[PDB]
RNA sequence: GGUCCAGACUCCUACGGGAGGCAGCAGUGGGGAAUAUUGGACAAUGGGCGAAAGCCUGAUCCAGCCAUGCCGCGUGUGUGAAGAAGGUCUUCGGAUUGUAAAGCACUUUAAGUUGGGAGGAAGGGCAGUAAGUUAAUACCUUGCUGUUUUGACGUUACCAAC
RNA sequence: GAACUGAAGAGUUUGAUCAUGGCUCAGAUUGAACGCUGGCGGCAGGCCUAACACAUGCAAGUCGAGCGGAUGAAGGGAGCUUGCUCCUGGAUUCAGCGGCGGACGGGUGAGUAAUGCCUAGGAAUCUGCCUGGUAGUGGGGGAUAACGUCCGGAAACGGGCG
């Protein structure tokens, strides 16, 4: 399945940026983002140790749009990996297909990065991969196919992902929209705030 | 009347003279045929019970 | 009598087999004496196609066992290479 | 899925007299909360016989049914504030459903239609040639060469177009 | 170079407290069943109960290059005349004798607490077909199925003589 609906009370429920739009725009001016979604809003309702392990969970799987399941799977595969599992299940993530076409510029979010890679019009080694889920390994080269490189979805994309920040682990080639998958990005590469040891404690119960 | 049963051809379609269970080869439906043509090997729907003629 | 054949494995379409020697009375998938290599159909890849132990397939060779046909075929084509 | 004897139970009968053993594959009744098709082929791997074609094979290879399990993929993507209409709550100020919808613009995976298209195939028949066996350019065995011939699954996996 | 790396507690006895102690809960698994709902594919699984009773099909045959016999092609012809007769030859097919196979493959878990199973040992045996050596295949005899014949039986079929 896939979590289908409004892709901004996730925000809200969460209370962090959480990107989920394109981010054109902004996020404060579209939904007064410091409120609970729902009718008690204005509640804060400081909550336990479990509620916050959950959130953490919660906020992660929300980022990368993983089911419940395939995110259990992950994180059996991050503990049976040798060194540190907390950080393991973040290399393991951010090396799936759709974030890596995310994060060359093809999509403008994982949404429709992952409507550009089910929908027949990314090739991995040259030749055509439509999972949403393949583990792509050092040194792969994501283009995208001929008779899809005029979509102007890549046009706007590139353009915005011009300016969010440099990921400086892979390289894109603007001209003709080629990539190029270095390394996985370390945890130093990443946001220094998700709290994995809070899922990693969550999941040790 | 004339008599006429458009084709024989057609899928088969009959109505049940009367049924009884027999202990060796279980429900035993006794149908007239009214149109089409009744193959044996063929899906079969009749009332709520389904099913495929093992034998005629 | 004891025979050298092709003890199948793998999946739907997707055959591997094994060149087992065995009393012949026994199931295809069954006991067993020994496992001298393998054949893979498909292969492709890093994959080997046929694989066998030049020295046991000799011996038992030596010692009255009758190779299946495709058994004999795939062996001379090894003994080929 | 052989023989003999005895037994329990079903059946035939022309009333003199005989037959049977699905805990083989399908299938039925019954019991139960509850567990599937009277399917196709010996093309592949095996087994029996044969000298060799070849015959047999409910083993096997496959199809049918059932969310029973495991895994994977869809049910769209971006923008969009009159923060529309309706619903709900209200301190009657408003809040919330909510960028959610509508509008605008994109994409066609899976499913539908059309057209291409492997791999599972080793072998067999015939014809020729060369070696070994003898006593012999015979028969026969073995290398090779040419020609012909084989797929249940199957409207295959996969690929392209609308 | 690897073959591991690993351990949480909470509710409930009292006016309140500490301890003892039971009950209950948060996890992972099913050959599962039921209720509501239901798009696709890949790989698996599917009478756990009555070793209860079974209608109907199929699941073990092959060898004519072991042996008689009867079925007797194409042809060469011969005669008469459009087609028949006859002969020589004879290709195919097998009811019977005989050789192998049927002790394998397939099903089930009733019995069995030890003549079973598991682990480690040993001594007094056999072993079709298969592999490598050694020595041979010389010469007679009496039968019998099939078949012809004679009766009985509704049939299944049975009996005597050559
Ligand atoms: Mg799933
Ligand atoms: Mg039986
Ligand atoms: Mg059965
Ligand atoms: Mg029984
Ligand atoms: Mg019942
Ligand atoms: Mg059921
Ligand atoms: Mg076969
Ligand atoms: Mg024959
Ligand atoms: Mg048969
Ligand atoms: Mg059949
Ligand atoms: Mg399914
Ligand atoms: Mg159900
Ligand atoms: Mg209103
Ligand atoms: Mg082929
Ligand atoms: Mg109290
Ligand atoms: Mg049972
Ligand atoms: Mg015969
Ligand atoms: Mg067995
Ligand atoms: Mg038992
Ligand atoms: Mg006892």
């Amino acid at each position: 399945a896939r979590y289908i609906g409004p892709k901004c009370k996730l925000s809200r429920r969460e209370g962090t940026d959480l990107f989920l739009k394109s981010g054109a725009r902004a996020l404060d001016s579209k939904c007064k983002a410091e409120n609970v979604p729902g009718q008690h809003g204005q509640r804060r309702g400081r909550l336990s140790d479990y509620g916050l392990q959950l959130r953490e969970k919660q906020k992660v799987r929300r980022i990368y749009g993983v089911l419940e399941r395939q995110f259990r799977g992950y994180y059996q595969e991050a503990s049976r990996r040798k060194g540190s599992t907390g950080e393991n299940l973040l290399q393991l993530l951010e090396c799936r297909l759709d974030n890596v076409v995310y994060r060359m510029g093809f999509g403008s979010t994982r949404s429709e990065s992952r409507q550009l890679v089910s929908h027949k019009a990314i090739t991995v080694n040259g030749q055509t991969v439509n999972i949403p889920s393949y583990q792509v390994k050092a040194g792969d080269v994501v283009a995208v196919r001929e008779k899809s490189k005029n979509q102007l979805r890549i046009a706007q994309a590139l353009e915005l992902c011009g300016q969010r920040g440099r990921v400086e682990w892979v390289e894109v080639d603007l001209d003709k929209k080629a990539g190029t998958f270095k390394s996985a990005p370390a945890r130093s590469d990443l946001s220094a705030d998700i709290n994995e040891n809070l899922i990693v404690e969550l999941y040790s119960k | 009347v004339l008599e006429l049963k458009a084709t024989p051809s057609a899928p088969g379609r009959g109505v049940v003279v009367e049924s009884r269970l027999d202990k060796g080869r279980g429900p035993v439906a006794t149908v007239l045929v009214q149109d089409g043509t009744l193959r044996q090997g063929d899906m079969v729907l009749v009332g709520i019970n389904y099913g495929r003629v093992r034998a005629m | 009598m004891v025979t050298i054949r092709l003890a199948r494995g793998g999946s739907k379409k997707r055959p591997f087999y094994h060149l087992t020697v065995t009393n012949s009375r026994n199931a295809r998938d069954g006991r067993f004496v020994e496992r001298i290599g393998f054949f893979n159909p498909v292969a492709t890849g890093g994959e080997v196609r046929l694989s066998v132990d030049q020295e046991r397939a000799t011996y038992w060779l030596g010692q009255g066992a009758q190779p299946s046909e495709r058994v004999a075929q795939l062996l001379k084509d090894a003994a080929k290479a």
